């Protein structure tokens, strides 16, 4: 009886994801990830314990970040001892961040949250940061209460009206004021301010909050953006850097004033301009074009084939496990369904079919 | 505040002080200002958001807590004293603030003063401990009970305000005046000792009320409603995201910068098919050793071109003398922070940076002939052993600021000529 | 302007006394 | 060390092998690439003795999983040889003649879409079925007739590209092997240098068997140390999306990140419709300020 509670799971499941929409999404990200490290994440109620696991999570998200969108830059403030602590810039590496959280592996959490200090240096981190990118922070959190030297209010419009955006995956349960956080940043929206039931569902929570967001129609900023691709060289000499000073085997070069860097994609350090490659920007392109999801045929009707047409394999026989793409007429099965879904990012029946 | 721009170039003790942090920023800024004469400006006007997060790092402060709460009693004490708590506590109490400030500077020492401190009744009193005969505490420290007491006095007078009267209890109690029944019980009282006069808990409780008053007070400081207040959100509309979807209209140019026929393909996929039908020979497939052999120095070319290629996959192993090293690293360098200083320059387009575009260049072209110079003793250093070796390693950045020299010469035969 | 100039040269002082430092 | 799960895409279409014979005048040249592979799979499953083979044919209208035979008898081929060999080799004979007999029955349809990007997909996944079962090597084959009319590789480039996103997930190199007039497939080059594929392209069908005996041969268990042959380099830039040339330095949508060597008309976005501010495309317009 355990199918009959999985198809009912399922398809609750599904009740949230009917609705898929071609929303602008913001690509030219600006994420900022605090963390605190005080007596509550001390508790290894949590195996081993909460330090511990956010540590690995955020050693995680920062691969994750940085693998799906490669256009932003990264910055880390820890929160000790009722004091905020920058420790990572943004950058456009994620190796000196993956360093600075390294250090902060040794290192012993200890003390009390200020959620008003943290906001407003990381409201300060925020300040010289152009139009386009957009400014949001992830907030995580175990207290249930914040000593703060002076009102957040004053700090929630500022916030507000910087148009910078909040996300807060609480620990324990809901904190009151990090829900008025949440609903009064995000436009009324509840759907920022959420607590884990377990670690899975943490990984679950640290792999959705990897994903860009929805921008708003009112919150319009539709420009254009000066880009240059550069051009890599492999030169027999080694050559002096312009970022790090010092000799290089290889390297790009400048496409605007010819000096060379070490790492893409990054902006120059000389003409002071993006560098990119075109696999960069293409990498989002299932976010700009999204897939429709693939319906199981019922168990009663005649079935087109019986066999998957993707993965080439028997369809098992009580339901019909047939996922269905109706923008190319092929049923899939479940496997399939998965890759096609999250790994793949077209349908090689849509790509066989003609137009 | 001190956020401006002009504010952070102000700053010349915050450029000193994380001046001071660093090192190298002692060796850029000296090669850039002291040995090179750059506006200092224009140094920090490149690190601007480095000043900026270097202020907001020293310009953050705690929020208040319960100092006294904190403090344990810890056979004998020692004294295990934190400068910061024991600011914490003057911050916390003007009136131990006051006591430290006209009695250490004047009669005696710091831990001696802590100790009297821990000693006196009044520390029991703030804290929560009932004050008691018994205890004598310390005199000294005492006398300041009275003067802590008109202190209370002072603070609630301060703390008092009107009441909303949706809340007013006051209100709520005032509802009728001419309330005639009996005397409550003792039990749900407030109890008293046996000569009529208190215990005192109404004092202690009162006393960490006004505690918490002051903890809210100091959250309020410089750093109708009704309505709103009254609204059931229960049974309002849900709130529906105004995101705007996007389309994509699909028609890409062309890439810029013999036809073949349906008969001919047929006919040829009918011989082709019928060769299919007709054989397949493996062996044939072996070449014939000669155009073999000219695939074999393809090959092999390829080889070599690309293992020359691989030969060359902290910075690289190099010979040269340390202090040239370190020399050359310099000039490199500064000769990067003048580029791009100078494209900062060209880029932003002003007649009014057209004398800064001007000298820039002039600092370019020094630091050309410098180069130069540095060439001719490693010339006569080296006999060009190696000095071709430096000549090549600096050769990249020149390059570059000699583009960016043509560029500017370019650019005012285009404008002035 | 003149103001401006001691400030550099007291910076100057402190950029000379860093050095032996 | 490990079996190294072989993965073969033969793109197979009349359009372009009757274009490469026409040109030249090796009649029957396919069948020499296929008994030269036929070859090439004898010497990987004689290098080891688990190394499977995933074979796919994509014709013009679609693909057609080659190795094995679906889920749901003559011999050309000689007695003498192995038997594994001979199972495969009288099993892709078969499969070949019965493509080719339906290329054949189905010929006067048009179908203008290359389906090498859905094939590749479609290996993929059969890739992530045969690791996920039972730990082996990844790597895939591509064989191309490269003398055909290179119509559009536009609608190509992003399947391309996700294709390579997936390959980069799985660590699996792309090694390209192309047959035509043109010397250079730019996206498939990028493919392979991204991938660290295996790029070459030539013309004689004559030769192949110590062509892709010598350099394709590059297995996983001794990648590190075999220096890649590629020659050519590659810039990873596209054409333009309103005038189809590659830019250097240009400008991108805010909103649809496409390539604009120039200012588009009418400063609405040629992709999404974003109409852009005149304030800011007039700086991006601004000339330098010079002294007189
Ligand atoms: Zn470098
Ligand atoms: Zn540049
Ligand atoms: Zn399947
Ligand atoms: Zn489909
Ligand atoms: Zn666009």
């Amino acid at each position: 009886a355990s199918l009959v509670a999985s198809i009912v799971e399922a398809r609750k499941k599904r009740t949230a994801k009917k609705n898929i929409t071609p929303y602008q999404r913001g690509i030219i990200r600006s994420l900022i990830l605090t963390l605190d490290c005080s007596e509550a994440m001390l508790e290894k109620d949590l195996r081993p314990n909460r330090h511990a696991m956010i540590i690995q999570y955020a050693i995680d998200f920062v691969h994750e970040f940085f693998d799906q969108n490669p256009i932003s830059q990264m910055g880390i403030i820890i929160m000790r001892n009722g004091l905020a602590q920058l420790v990572s810039q943004v950058s456009g590496n994620p190796q000196d961040h993956i360093d600075a959280l390294k250090s902060i592996r040794k290192q012993e959490p200890k003390g009390n949250p200020s959620l008003q200090n943290a906001l407003e240096m990381a409201r300060g981190l925020l300040l010289p940061v152009p139009a386009h990118c957009t400014r949001e922070v992830l907030i995580v959190f175990g207290s249930l209460s914040t000593t703060d030297p002076g009102d957040i209010h004053q700090t929630i419009d500022s916030l507000v009206s910087e148009k910078i955006r909040v996300k807060v995956l609480g620990l324990s349960a809901q904190v009151a004021i990090c829900k008025e956080l949440c609903k009064a940043t995000n436009y009324g929206d509840e759907s920022f301010y959420k607590i884990l039931l377990d670690e899975t569902h943490l990984k679950e929570l640290f792999n959705e909050a990897v994903t860009p967001l929805p921008v708003n129609k009112i919150n319009k900023g539709f420009t254009l953006v000066k880009m240059g691709f550069p051009t890599r060289i492999f030169e027999d000499t080694p050559t002096f850097c312009s970022c790090h000073s010092k000799l290089v085997y290889g390297g790009y070069f400048c496409p605007n004033c010819h000096s060379k860097v070490c790492s893409l994609p990054t902006v120059c350090p000389c003409c002071d301009l993006m560098l990119i490659l075109s696999t960069h920007l293409a990498r989002s392109y299932h976010h700009l074009m999204p897939l429709k999801t693939f319906a199981e045929v019922p168990t009663t009707e005649k079935f087109r084939s019986e066999d998957c047409f993707s993965c080439q394999s028997r369809f098992p026989i009580l339901t019909s496990s047939r996922y269905r793409c109706e923008d190319c007429k092929q049923e899939f099965c479940v496997d399939c369904d998965v890759f096609i879904h999250e790994i793949l990012h077209n349908c090689p029946g849509c790509e066989s079919k003609p137009v | 505040d001190s956020l401006s721009k002009e504010k952070l170039l102000t700053n010349l003790k915050l450029q000193q002080s994380l001046l001071k942090g660093n090192k190298v920023l002692m060796k850029v800024f000296q090669e850039t200002v002291i040995n090179a004469g750059l506006p200092p400006s224009e140094f920090w006007s490149t690190r601007i958001p480095l000043l900026r997060a270097f202020a907001l790092s020293t310009s953050q402060k705690v929020g208040p807590y319960n100092v006294l709460s904190t403090i344990k009693p810890v056979n004998k004490v020692n004294v295990n004293l934190s400068r910061e708590k024991i600011l914490n506590i003057f911050e916390n109490y003007p009136i131990v603030k006051k006591a430290y400030t006209d009695n250490v500077p004047k009669n005696f020492k710091e831990p001696e003063f802590w100790a009297r401190f821990f000693s006196s009744k009044l520390f029991r009193k703030l804290r929560g401990e009932k004050i008691m005969q018994n205890d004598r505490g310390d005199v000294i420290i005492d006398r300041y009970l009275t003067l802590d007491q008109e202190f209370d006095r002072k603070d609630d007078d301060m703390l008092l305000h009107p009441v909303k009267k949706i809340i007013d209890l006051d209100g709520n109690i005032q509802d009728d005046p001419v309330v005639r029944g009996n005397r409550p019980d003792f039990t749900m009282q407030p109890g008293v000792d046996i000569n009529g006069n208190s215990d005192g808990t109404v004092d202690i409780l009162k006393g960490m009320n006004r505690l918490s008053e002051k903890m809210i007070m100091a959250l309020k400081n410089e750093y109708n409603d009704e309505r709103n207040e009254l609204k059931i959100d229960d049974l309002n509309e849900s709130y529906k995201t105004n995101y705007a979807i996007i389309h994509l209209k699909r028609n890409a140019h062309e890439k810029t910068t013999l036809k073949v026929s349906n008969q001919q393909m047929l006919q040829q996929l009918s011989l082709v098919m019928d060769n299919l039908i007709n054989k397949l020979d493996l062996n044939q497939v072996v070449p014939n050793n000669e155009v073999s052999n000219k695939i074999n120095k393809r090959v092999i070319t390829a080889i070599k071109i690309n293992a020359k290629q691989a030969k060359h996959n902290l910075e690289v192993k190099s010979t040269l003398p340390i202090d040239l090293l370190e020399s050359c690293r310099m000039l490199h360098t500064t000769c990067c922070e003048f580029l791009k200083h100078f494209y900062i320059h060209f880029q932003s387009g002003e007649q009014k940076q057209a004398s800064t575009v001007k000298k820039l260049y002039n600092h370019l072209k020094d630091c050309i002939e410098k180069l130069n110079e540095l060439f001719q003793d490693v010339l006569n250093g080296d006999g060009e052993s190696m000095s071709n070796t430096c000549t090549a390693y600096l050769k990249p950045v020149l390059n570059s600021i000699t583009l960016a020299t043509h560029k500017y010469d370019e650019y005012f035969n285009e404008y002035n000529n | 302007e003149e103001r401006e100039n001691e400030k550099t040269l007291n910076d100057y002082y402190a950029a000379l006394a860093k050095k032996q430092a | 060390e490990s079996p190294s799960l072989l993965t073969v895409i033969i793109e197979i279409a009349p359009k372009l092998w009757t274009t490469f014979d026409e040109e030249g005048n090796e009649k029957g040249s396919i069948i020499k690439v296929l008994e030269a592979l036929i070859v090439f799979l004898n010497a990987h499953l004689a290098f080891n003795s688990a190394n499977k083979v995933a074979v796919i044919a994509a014709y013009s209208q679609g693909i057609k999983y080659l190795y094995p035979e679906s889920t749901s008898d003559l011999k050309i081929i000689n007695s003498d040889m192995y038997r594994r060999f001979r199972n495969v080799d009288e099993t892709l004979v078969e499969e070949i003649y019965k493509l080719f007999e339906l290329e054949k029955k189905q010929i006067e349809q048009n179908s203008q879409r290359s389906t090498l990007a859905g094939a590749m997909s479609a290996g993929l996944t059969y890739v992530n079925r045969i690791s996920k079962e039972s730990s082996l090597k990844s790597r895939l084959l591509v064989l191309t007739c490269g003398s055909g009319s290179s119509k559009d590789e536009i609608f190509q480039y992003i399947p391309i590209m996700n294709c390579i996103f997936s390959a980069t997930k799985m660590k699996c190199p792309i090694d390209v092997v192309k047959i035509g007039g043109s010397k250079e497939s730019t996206f498939l080059q990028q493919t392979t240098d991204a991938t660290n594929g295996v790029y070459l392209h030539v013309e004689s069908t004559e030769g192949l068997i110590q062509y892709l005996a010598t350099a394709m041969f590059i297995d996983p268990s001794l990648r590190p140390i075999i220096v890649k042959p590629n020659h050519g380099s590659v810039d990873f830039r596209t054409s333009c999306y309103l005038t189809g040339r590659v830019v250097a330095v240009g400008f991108i949508c805010s909103v649809c990140l496409c390539v604009l060597s120039i200012i588009p008309p009418g400063n609405k976005c040629p992709a999404c419709d974003s109409q852009f501010d005149e304030h800011v495309i007039a700086k991006l317009k601004r000339k330098p300020v010079v002294p007189r």
